[PDB]
């Protein structure tokens, strides 16, 4: 005989509760970095 | 120097403009390395009518200047001369997905059914040669060296027995096909020296080697072993064996002819390798347009 | 406005980005309390973002360049050594062409007067009795700022321009008129040329003799390049592979070819090269950007 | 081969190809079904 | 362009201070990414994790190398470099590197103990050696004559010919290779790599002797007498019992080349190695050296 097993996977919709000021972010002002390509200059914003 | 402007002979119309609008970044190669070019010297159909040869076609292009379209105004076209280890974008025109992080060549455009619907002026076209991964146009230039050296084996109906079969080729879900490959002395040369070199490798194999294939078969069992198997039953026209010996403190000339070997497939492999042209990192959704950093 | 105004404009901004690659503005907030010196280098404040070249110092001992120290401009060529103390010895192009098969027997001979002495002697020597050639030496770029001391230092340049400093009298690669061959359909095609360098074996019934050749073409592609050397060396080719068989000695290939750099139609112009009055003919390449590739064996 | 026959499963390349390295290697080996009418699916099997 | 990667744990003050030892080194990226975590850093995503060997060999081909240059409070900043310009690499490899010296990436010992760098939560980082290219095509030749005379069984003479190939010396620095048959921590398999090569060797005389009839344009410029004279020194004796005798397929044929073409496209990652850096000028005590960038 045999036990044939099998995973299914669901689109679900799952709602989050919180309590209020339950974490704390302490965050960088954004830094600001150029790249000046030949034919393009990139800005890159990072935060941390 | 970097910067070359062309400026058309004949004119043109506002179709015309539009598709080279929409045509903006691609890879355009040049012969001239002037300031100021016409639309004879443009692209790629001054020489695509002298015999159509594909092995003629991807030499010269190897010959080529590349440059990348940029800045199409009024009847005036800027082309840049991309630097060495830079960053561009190129639209691409090759039918591929283009995953990222590959390596890209430049080949000869493959004639497709429909007629190109780019531009066509006053028996002048903008033949633009495709931009294609270095995996496909390995494939590409083995299946040229297997028509030479099927071509080699004259017969009738049998080349189209072996054409039909061969030339179909499908990589990433695409189907392409290279028909008229009329076999010039041309390739006979490239032909030669591969078939020096696998001489070579059969002259300059170790030991080792063909043993290795039959004590992995005493040893060990599996599918790549059933094939290896099945093609060294399938042909068996020398297979030579030099028998007696004893594997003896010879191992610095095992060494050197194991050296000589992958020497001999290098020789091999810079015949049917091309040169990389591009390097890809960042491809956009639509898989149209991808950058490089990259230059030879 | 006026044409000349505009001209004026991208001069004045050819200036200033040069300045913006040299000088650099300083944020640090620079109060009084310093000697005027300082103050002026922390107006000015260079950085080497200027040269764009790169060079390498070398130490090499001075027996063995004769005609390089007078005469700028040369190949180099990295020769290591199983002894401990001096694990690397540098090599002029000329001193390995000594060698070389392809040069007459009067330039080489009077190649060897110039190159007659004990160290020179047992370097060839070793040379000779090293199995192949081609990686116990190997190329190392071109001679800029010849020392001429006790153990001469020498400058040398991986990559950009030949010169020293200040960006004035930029030299050229000196390669020996014999050694050097243009296999093209035709010879200086429209513009700038590449110019490689090419190592040829041979083995005349005893032992191996290297060949030391130089190309300029064209060509930028480097199977072109050995597609074209194998059509003009089919007949030696043929002959090593009966060689190399029988042969023992560890070597696996023919040939090498190497790219060396740009070079330009218009700065081609023979001359000669004399050392103890030893007139000798050269090709003198002028402008070069040195640029190098790894090396591509053929067989 | 019979083995392959009964349970069938196709032999991979009658024209050997590196993309028989690529499958050996592991890579998408099976073409993707031109049909598909419910998304995903796996069984896996235990002996009993 | 810079990377900055974040490290998912904690770090001791021994790992802070083992990054402050390494502070220059070359590192594989996967991706041409801005921000990593440490996850992804390294080469432990690929080696023992996935592939073994020639893909291994194939992919620190096909990945980015991008060098340390500065760490943050947890961070890493990881400068990608661009060709054609100097850098600096510190020296990890054992091999010394000496000035205007071809430089290269080779995988490095399979499993060692040399806290394997730094242990972090079932996480390793491994970097591949920086190494003369030389001594690079040395160490593959080795490795691929151990992975061929592993196979064979009833060798009596076998130990000390496993480890006069495992002891190597150049520059009077020696190493023992750690594929030393019988012990199997990891091998790397070596196995795709040995069966195509034989597969090259084996299945070439017969491909080369095919065409040799037809070979040329009927005048012939040594392609048909010398080529006859390699192809009898190896087959002295050539086409004995012959198996099918002689009753070949166009097809057949066919098939034949189109495998012995695939095999070398395949072995293409231990056909070349190319030279990562040209090292121009070497610091003092041998510490890190100054390089720049190719390819």
């Amino acid at each position: 005989a045999a036990t044939l097993v099998r995973t299914d996977n669901f689109d679900v919709e799952c709602l989050l509760y919180s309590s209020r000021a339950a974490t704390s972010i302490i965050l960088d002002d954004p830094t600001v970095t150029a790249e000046a390509k030949d034919i393009v200059t990139t800005y890159n914003f990072t935060q941390h | 120097m970097e910067t070359v402007y062309c400026t058309f002979d004949h004119k043109l119309s506002l179709s015309d403009i539009s598709t080279l609008c929409k045509l903006m970044n691609i890879v355009i190669p040049i012969p001239a390395h002037h300031h100021l070019i016409g639309s004879g010297n443009l692209g790629l159909y001054p020489i695509v009518s002298s015999n159509k040869d594909y092995v003629h076609i991807r030499n010269v292009l190897r010959t080529m200047v590349v440059t990348i379209l940029q800045k199409v105004e009024g009847n005036q076209l800027v082309l840049r001369k991309p630097m060495t280890g830079q960053q561009y974008a190129i639209k691409n025109t090759g039918p591929f997905p283009w995953e990222k992080g590959d390596t890209l060549t430049l080949i000869p455009p493959l004639s497709t059914h429909s007629e190109e619907k780019l531009l066509k002026l006053g028996d002048w076209e903008l033949t633009v040669p495709l931009v294609v991964p270095t995996a496909i146009a390995a494939e590409i230039n083995i299946r040229l060296l297997c028509i030479g050296l099927i071509a080699v084996h004259r017969e009738y109906n049998e080349m189209q027995t072996i054409i039909d079969e061969l030339c179909s080729i499908q990589y990433r879900d695409v189907l392409i096909k290279l028909p008229d490959i009329v076999n010039d002395k041309q390739s006979m040369y490239s032909m030669k020296t591969a078939c020096i070199s696998l001489s070579m490798i059969t002259a300059m194999a170790p030991d080792i080697v063909r043993t290795y294939i039959d004590r992995l078969t005493l040893e060990d069992h599996s599918m790549l072993l059933i094939k290896c198997q099945e093609l060294l039953s399938k042909r068996t026209t020398l297979s030579t064996q030099r028998c007696g010996q004893l594997h003896a403190t010879d191992i610095k000339d095992e060494l050197k002819k194991i050296k000589s070997v992958l020497t001999m497939i290098d020789q091999i492999n810079s015949l049917t390798n091309e040169k990389t042209y591009f390097v890809v990192c960042d491809v956009s959704a639509d898989n149209r347009m991808a950058t490089c950093i990259y230059k030879n | 406005m006026n044409s000349k105004s505009s001209a004026r404009a991208a001069i004045v901004d050819t200036v200033e980005a040069v300045k913006k690659r040299k000088y650099i503005s300083i944020e640090a907030g620079t109060l009084n309390n310093v000697v005027e010196k300082e103050r002026k280098f922390l107006k000015q404040f260079l950085s080497g973002r200027e040269n764009l070249r790169i060079a390498a110092r070398v130490f090499t001992p001075c027996e063995l360049l004769a005609p390089e120290l007078e005469n700028l401009g040369m190949l180099m060529y990295r020769f290591e050594t199983d002894v401990d103390n001096p694990k690397i010895l540098f090599v002029g192009l000329f001193f390995l062409c000594s060698n070389a098969f392809n040069v007459s027997a009067c330039v080489r001979t009077a190649l060897t007067t110039m190159y007659t002495n004990s160290m020179v002697d047992n370097v060839l020597s070793m040379i000779n009795t090293c199995k192949y050639l081609e990686d116990k030496v190997s190329l190392f770029g071109v001679t800029s700022l010849v020392s001429c001391g006790s153990s001469c230092l020498l400058s040398c340049v991986m990559q950009g321009n030949v010169y020293d400093a200040n960006k004035e009298n930029i030299h050229g690669l000196t390669v020996l008129k014999e050694i050097f061959l243009e296999p093209d359909w035709e010879p200086r095609q429209h513009s700038t040329q590449y110019v490689y360098v090419v190592h040829v074996y041979k083995e005349v019934l005893s032992k191996l003799q290297y060949g030391i050749y130089v190309v300029l073409t064209s060509f930028q592609n480097e199977d072109l390049v050995v597609d074209i050397l194998r059509q003009y060396f089919e007949k030696e080719r043929f002959l090593f592979l009966n060689y190399l068989i029988n042969s023992n000695t560890t070597l696996s290939y023919f040939g090498s070819v190497q790219r060396i750099g740009r070079c330009a139609t218009e700065d081609i112009k023979s001359g000669f090269l004399q050392y103890r009055g030893i007139t000798l003919p050269v090709i003198k390449l002028e402008n070069i950007f040195v640029d190098l590739s790894e090396k591509k064996v053929f067989v | 081969t019979w083995i392959r026959h009964h349970v069938g499963i196709e032999k991979p390349n009658p024209s050997e190809g590196e993309a028989l390295n690529i499958i050996t290697f592991g890579g998408i080996n099976k073409n993707p079904p031109s049909i598909l009418l419910h998304g995903q699916q796996a069984i896996c099997e235990v002996i009993l």
